[PDB]
RNA sequence: AAGCUCCUUCGACGAGUCGAGUAGUUUGGGAAUGCUGCUCAAAAUGGGAGGUAAAUUUCUUCUAAAGCUAAAUACCGGCCA
RNA sequence: UUGACCUCGGAUCAGGUAGGAGGACCCGCUGAACUUAAGCAUAUCAAUAAGCGGAGGAAAAGAAACCAACAGGGAUUGCCCUAGUAACGGCGAGUGAAGCGGCAACAGCUCAAAUUUGAAAGCUGGCUUCGGCCCGCGUUGUAAUUUGGAGAGGAUGCUUU
């Protein structure tokens, strides 16, 4: 069962207009990569190539959004004089810290 | 005027963020993660399984929410995700498999929490009709409105979809500027991964017409 | 019959044998900090001693009404260093 | 019918009737001792359907007990901690019930109906000659009161795989190395 | 697994014959006490729920209200006769109904049941 | 009829800060010129600087709204008003849990 | 116990930002604060962690006053200088 | 599975085992009108008629922990309201 | 006194208890595994626990907050063998 | 003035009851550390040892707010198996059930919720010629009937003491 008609008719319905020439990026906020990433992922199970395609379809919608970002002269770099609420904690940071400190500490400590 | 948006004109969204009466604490914390990435979202738990779906609909129409985003937790080990416009917009139904949340000391990823995050949609969701509807939902939910002043004002994180062999994957990535060699983006992951199979398009609010029925679903 | 010296009487032999023998810095820190606004204050405030005789009761009963109706709010450091910076005197 | 009224009352017992009826006893029950005695029940439509009857030998006992943390949580419930000290102050009868009559800010209020056993109506009822047998001595010490088998969880079901039939019990059996002769 | 002191908590079973000359001596007790009567209750015929046991029978609690009805042997008086009775289980089924009956009317065909007094 | 997501009167969020400014303790910006960026982007100044004679004062006789607490907006310490101590008042005593 | 510099343990974005950080072991950028301005800025804050602990409440939100007009003249100056520059 | 005919079983005397009887619907509402109301019921009660039915759902929420008791509330008040302006 | 059959008559079923938030304790078990303590506090086409993507919470199975009860079970103790 | 009703007390009044002991097994409270992880802190030891309270010849549990998805089972309890499975875990050390199935034994019931209302029909005590006389409890509810895979009430015609 796939009804395209009626999906079509409903999202014409739900439609927020996105144009280029009428609405800005600042609005839309929408990155649309041109490669399906399918061919970018041969193999499903293989974890490095799937977070490396995914990487790459980020990393070119984060670049393109970012030229339409200078093209509107919104602020996009997050100065160091902010401080601002994370998403998650400074002890989640810390332990982080700690977790990696330890791994390069024993690295280094076998190697010595 | 008090719909809190400050721009020319308004993208008046809100997201009302519910969970069910036996959702694992995975699927809390993912509630959790999602509600802090949602500024425009309110948060609430326990919802009666015995209850209606438009029953959501007025729970939604009473919190003013013109989106609904609603954890099913089946067996207490498999999530379902709905996906609503709530007055009269179609409904979408994915089963979420793979869960990674923010709290893992795996990701070494962190940004602002309620900023806006650029959407880097792929391809198959510009090409393929049921894939155009979930594309509209997404970001409508995910939308932040513009003049939205809950919201932190520097982007700095990425929210990228990408389906690989029916399913949809959910990725969240940091920005991290480093000048170039005589300034470019890292992206390094923050937080939640959960991977998401498609099973349902209605064209109701909650119920209505079923448009389209994913007939390759094998459940657990 | 308007009982005034039995009354009078009781609260005598009180008086006698009287003689004979950070919650609220809380709330207002909650009502400063953007966490709590005037409607849940009302909200709060509506508790199970709402509606509590004060004006007409002996003052007897009414002193171990107030020794037995405190409800325990929680508390925060911030709070107890308020009160602490509040009661040091010159 | 006026006991159906009753547990319609104490349904809405918060109502503004009830809550000052409560009020005006919770006055008086901390004017009182800390343990005493009533002929008659405060709420005789609990009483009745916890077992109390109009018989020479049953009898209301009212205490007040300290409520409150012991952040280690005294794990018998303030209802059991009651009908003990009922137990203690008069061993001679038995802890036929209890229930929740009162609380305060201080102090929580129970009544417990207790039996006696050695009156020859009580022997001669054959409905409560069980509790006149000598296996229930001081069944709220040993936790066979309803109290008691809440806190001890002996309910049906997966929920209660562990104390179903005894944590202690179910542990040894668990936990015993059984050796047959033909190994 | 002997993080623990099984030491303390190891039970043997040297009293095996013991038991069992007992349980005998037991069964035997209630023969004599119901000389006549047959030392166990007739029950009825069951089916296990699981999938893994299906085609397989087994014996129940006690035989259903309409099976008793059926088989025209009145409730109150067949734990008298020695049927067992439980009120719990229902047929749902004319096969298992119908094999209930059978059962109780085989039973009745070899019951003698004596005057009373 | 479509939702109108606008915020209610008695919504938790129907008054939100301009500081941008999340929970975060307010040992940062003491240094800082500014208190936080708003929606635009731009820096939010101190109000003004306390006068010393001021400060002795307050410090040898609290005002009735003081509560020691610098204001997430403003470097000046939040006061609480008039309305608001009210408030706190009839919360305290359980007098009057609504007006009229 | 090692030194976090010679421990190749990446910058985390926590609260305090990471901002622009330069790639590892080509040409860090130089900055100078040769200004007499920026020199009394980090001075000055130089001079706080020396004092550390004060038992007056005026005198630390005096000290705070003194090194935050430190940095509002040399925001000022460094402003200066770049309208100089977009001059020339 | 198995293909076995089904029966048809006598209607339990279980069911329904919790009140639907007249008689204690009578009960019930001459408590209710004996007793009166909670301090929070008669809140959602002034919310209810001065219009603020939103208000008033969200606090009924707040004092109980679930959308169906908040909505069954609601609904006893809504015709407590409703016979209280029939009788005046 | 008692068991039944039939019916143009009826059919009451346990509340600071469930439940929500929260601290402690405990378990293989955050659908909080069970319990206790604090705040709020229920329902009567009700409530509980389950099944299920099957298209909306359909379906299944039981009635919690009163109580009694021998036998199969343990037994370094008592009277013996 | 008098007499009730209720409540609170005294009596070297009459009749009884509670201590303590024992504690192998049993029911609860409370509750460690050594050790292991070749260091150690979560964990483990252990929901154990010590301490406290309470019975019996057994105790406890016990007649589903159960198991289950069945072509259904049908109180509790103990053995074998399920099984070192599921599940949880500095996912290290490790921890660790349950349904079902084969057995042993098998027994079901009492209440609150009703108006006996054409009759408190119920029960305690002392006084006895031991047969029946009082006193008191009690209507703020003692007898009979009834307890939801039910029942009540009439009619109805069989069958039991």
């Amino acid at each position: 069962i796939n009804n395209k008609e009626g999906l079509l008719t409903a999202l014409r319905r739900i439609q927020l207009d996105i144009n280029p020439k009428t609405t800005p990026f600042s609005f839309h906020q929408s990155v649309v990569a041109s490669k399906r990433t399918e061919d970018s992922i041969p193999q499903i199970e293989d974890d490095l190539q799937r977070e490396l395609a995914f990487m790459n379809q980020a990393l070119e919608a984060a670049r393109l959004g970012r030229s339409l970002l200078r093209k509107e002269g919104v602020p996009f770099t997050r100065p160091t004089d902010y401080f601002a609420e994370m998403v998650r904690t400074d002890a989640t940071m810390e332990k982080v810290k700690q977790k990696l400190i330890e791994e390069a500490t024993a690295k280094k400590a076998a190697a010595e | 005027d008090r719909s809190n948006i400050i721009a020319e004109r308004k993208n008046k969204q809100r997201v009302l963020v519910l969970s069910s009466r036996g959702v694992t604490y995975r699927h809390r914390h993912l509630l959790n993660d999602l509600a802090s990435m949602l500024p425009h979202g309110r948060k609430d738990a326990k919802f009666d399984t015995k209850s209606r779906l438009y029953e959501l609909c007025e729970l939604a129409e009473l919190y003013n929410c013109n989106n609904v985003l609603f954890f099913e937790a089946r067996k207490g080990k498999d999530l379902y995700m709905w996906f609503s416009k709530v007055p009269n917009g179609p409904t979408v139904k994915f089963y979420a498999q793979n869960l990674h949340t923010m709290e893992e000391l795996h990701f070494q990823g962190n940004c602002l929490k309620g900023s806006r995050p650029i959407l880097s949609f792929d391809a198959a969701f510009e090409q393929e009709p049921y894939l155009k509807v979930i594309k509209e939902l997404f970001l409508h939910t995910f939308g932040v409105p513009q003049g939205h002043k809950k919201s932190k004002p520097f982007i700095d994180h990425v929210l990228s979809f990408s389906v690989a062999d029916g399913k949809i994957w959910v990725r969240n990535y940091e920005i991290r500027e480093v000048e170039k060699v005589k300034t470019d983006i890292n992206l390094i992951e923050i937080g939640p991964r959960f991977v998401l199979t498609p099973i349902i398009i209605q064209e109701g609010s909650f119920g209505g017409p079923i448009l389209y029925e994913n007939k390759r679903f094998i459940s657990p | 019959e308007d009982g005034d010296q039995l009354e009078r009487e009781l609260d005598a032999m009180y008086e006698h044998y009287k003689e004979r023998k950070a919650e609220a810095m809380t709330l207002a820190h909650q009502l400063a900090t953007g966490e709590k606004t005037k409607a849940d204050l009302i909200d709060e405030g509506y508790n199970k001693y709402a509606f509590k005789q004060k004006e007409g009761l002996p003052d007897w009963f009414l002193e171990d009404e107030a020794k037995h109706d405190k409800p325990i709010k929680p508390i925060t450091k911030e709070a107890a260093q308020a009160i602490k910076e509040k009661l040091r005197a010159l | 019918g006026a006991l159906k009224y009753l547990e319609e009352l104490s349904k809405k017992k918060q109502s503004d009737v009830v809550r000052f009826l409560l009020r005006v006893r919770c006055w008086e029950y901390r004017q009182l001792n800390v343990i005493h005695r009533a002929s008659r029940p405060s709420r005789p439509d609990k009483a009745r359907r916890l077992g109390y009857k109009a018989k020479q030998g049953y009898v209301i006992y009212r205490v007040r007990v300290r409520r409150g943390g012991r952040q280690l949580k005294y794990q018998r419930s303030l209802r059991a901690t009651a009908e003990e000290r009922v137990g203690r102050r008069c061993s001679n009868l038995r802890v036929l019930n209890s229930y929740w009559v009162n609380q305060d800010s201080t102090y929580k209020y129970y009544e417990v109906i207790l039996v006696d056993p050695n009156h020859k109506a009580i022997r001669r009822d054959p409905r409560i000659n069980w509790i006149c047998n000598p296996v229930h001595k001081h069944r709220e010490c040993r936790g066979l009161t309803s109290t008691g088998k809440k806190s001890r969880g002996l309910n049906k079901g997966h929920r209660f795989n562990k104390t179903r039939a005894g944590r202690r019990k179910t542990w040894k059996r668990h936990n015993t190395l059984s050796l047959w002769r033909y190994r | 697994h002997f993080r623990k002191h099984w030491q303390r908590r190891v039970r043997c079973h040297f009293d095996q014959p013991g038991k069992k000359v007992t349980r005998r001596l037991a069964r035997r007790a209630k023969a004599a006490a119901l000389a006549p009567r047959p030392v166990d209750k007739l029950r009825p015929i069951v089916r296990c729920p699981t999938v893994k046991y299906n085609r397989r029978t087994r014996l129940g609690r006690g035989f259903t209200l309409e099976e008793l009805k059926a088989a025209g042997i009145p409730r109150l008086l067949a734990p008298t006769i020695g049927i067992a009775v439980d009120h719990r289980r229902k047929n749902l089924s004319e096969e298992s109904l119908a094999a209930n009956v059978q059962r109780l009317k085989d039973y009745k065909a070899r019951l003698i049941l004596f005057p009373r007094k | 009829d479509e939702i109108d997501p606008v915020y209610d009167s008695d919504d938790t969020d129907y008054n939100v800060p301009v500081n941008t400014i999340g929970n975060i303790p307010l040992s940062f910006y003491d240094s800082y010129p500014h208190i936080g960026y708003d929606i635009n982007g731009k820096k939010i100044m101190r109000p003004a600087t306390g006068d010393a004679l001021q400060n002795l004062l307050d410090s040898i006789e609290v005002p009735e709204g003081w509560t020691g607490l610098t204001d997430p907006n403003t470097g000046k310490p939040l006061n609480l008003s008039r309305d608001e101590l009210e408030l706190i008042r009839k919360v305290q005593q359980g007098l009057i849990p609504d007006d009229v | 116990v090692y030194s976090e510099k010679e421990l190749g343990i990446p910058q985390l974005n926590t609260v305090t930002p990471v901002g622009v950080t330069k790639p590892k072991g080509k040409k860090k950028g130089k900055v100078f604060v040769d200004d007499r301005e920026s020199m009394n800025t980090i001075l000055a804050m130089v001079e706080a962690e020396k004092q550390g602990q004060i038992e007056s409440k005026i005198m630390r939100a005096r000290q705070l006053e003194e090194i935050r007009e430190a940095r509002r003249i040399e925001a000022e100056k460094k402003e200066a200088e770049r309208k100089a520059l977009l001059e020339n | 599975g198995h293909k076995t005919t089904r029966r048809v079983l006598k209607e339990r005397p279980s069911r329904r085992k919790g009140a639907q009887s007249k008689r204690t619907q009578f009960v019930r509402s001459l408590i209710r009108e004996v007793a009166g109301l909670a301090p929070y019921e008669r809140r959602v009660i002034e919310l209810l008629r001065n219009g603020k039915d939103k208000r008033a759902r969200k606090f009924s929420k707040k004092k109980l922990g679930t959308f169906g008791r908040a909505k069954r509330k609601c609904e006893e008040l809504q015709r407590i309201i409703a016979e209280s302006r029939r009788a005046h």
